[PDB]
């Protein structure tokens, strides 16, 4: 069996709130896989946002939203966390989470097209 | 916009194009936008070009021939040949031996001025050794990313035939590859295969697929 992703904890907030991303993995132990969060709004590029290696030991994150939000995993409850404070419009976008499998457990991967297996992606709103 | 890297790369291929007539055009037309791309791509780049040759037993000599003279193309403007490694030299060997061979070949070429590998007869590695292309083809990881490798797989099969696609092409390698490899495996290496690290392997190696067909001016085994 592969690996499935489900993320949650999507919605609505007024700029300046807070929202908590969490990507359930289900089929392998997620401490297989690099991890990375990804973001997408209607007609435009999906953006990278941040990546955490299988050690959880190494991040990386977009230059727009670091220092407010932090991406952390719980490789015992294979479950992976986006941490999104001081929530702003340009942070609408639909977020998918993704995994890919690499043998260095400090590697990992800030291109979409590094990544093999998907979630379904959760809405993330921030009004004006 | 093209540069004098590729304008030297384009002389090298049309001259290759022209000696070896008996080839898809998909082979040519798909490896040199692959190839240029990567000579054209603006530093710092985030992976290697990594091209993937195979062919069947009655074209054994062009998989050798086109590889090597694909990857020494893509160093011309360098006016150095590609790094030489071959899998046949290789198989009935210690695995973690292998990987040092290996390793120590690629990184003594690419620190000293050399751009492109050659990597003959990859199915005949002995398994293990073959994480050592985690270092050299990861996604973005890589040790040297301003280089090109180009890898053969040398199929057990008499004849591809003309009428395949690359889907069908590339499935045939990757089984293949997973034969040979789940074969020559010995998990008290060091270094070792498992299933995620083969398909791992097999994602890093495969984002250009291409068959090579056979060449009757070549039964010399000599390269035109």
């Amino acid at each position: 069996m592969q690996v499935q992703l489900v993320e949650s904890g999507g919605g609505l907030v007024q700029a300046g709130g807070s929202l908590r991303l969490s990507c359930a993995a289900s089929g392998r132990t997620l401490s297989s896989y690099a991890v990375g969060w990804f973001r997408q709004a209607p007609g435009l590029e999906r953006e990278f946002v941040a990546t955490i290696s299988r050690s959880g030991g190494s991040t990386h994150y977009a230059d727009s939203v670091k220092g407010r939000f932090t991406i952390s995993r719980d490789n015992a409850k294979n479950t992976v966390y986006l941490q999104m404070n001081s929530l702003k419009p340009e942070d609408t976008a639909v977020y998918y989470c993704a995994a890919t499998f690499t043998p260095d457990g400090s590697w990992y991967y800030t291109r979409g097209s590094s990544y093999d297996y998907w979630g379904q992606g959760t809405q993330v709103t921030v009004s004006s | 916009v093209e540069t004098t890297a590729v304008q030297e790369f384009q002389n090298q291929m049309n001259q290759l194009k022209n000696k070896y007539q008996g080839q898809d055009e998909k082979l040519w037309k798909r490896s040199q936008t692959f190839l240029e791309k990567h000579l054209n791509s603006s530093h710092p780049r985030s992976q290697p070009a990594i091209l993937l040759l195979t062919a069947a037993r009655d074209a054994e000599e062009a998989l050798r021939c086109l590889s090597e003279q694909i990857a020494d193309a893509y160093s011309s403007f360098r006016s150095v040949r590609a790094i030489r490694i071959d899998g046949t030299d290789k198989a009935t060997q210690d695995s973690d031996t292998v990987k040092l061979e290996v390793d120590q070949e690629l990184s003594n070429g690419f620190k000293n001025g050399q751009n492109a590998a050659v990597v003959h007869r990859f199915e005949s590695f002995p398994a293990g050794s073959t994480l050592i292309f985690y270092k050299y083809c990861d996604h973005e990881n890589a040790a040297f990313k301003d280089v090109a490798l180009v890898l053969t797989v040398l199929l057990e099969e008499e004849t591809l035939g003309t009428s395949l696609g690359l889907k069908e092409v590339e499935e045939k390698v990757r089984d293949f590859l997973k034969v040979k490899f789940t074969n020559s495996n010995t998990p008290n290496s060091y270094n070792h295969m498992d299933p995620d690290k083969l398909n791992g392997l097999w994602s890093r190696i495969s984002h250009l697929v291409l068959p090579v067909q056979p060449e009757n001016a070549l039964k010399r085994g000599i390269c035109l």
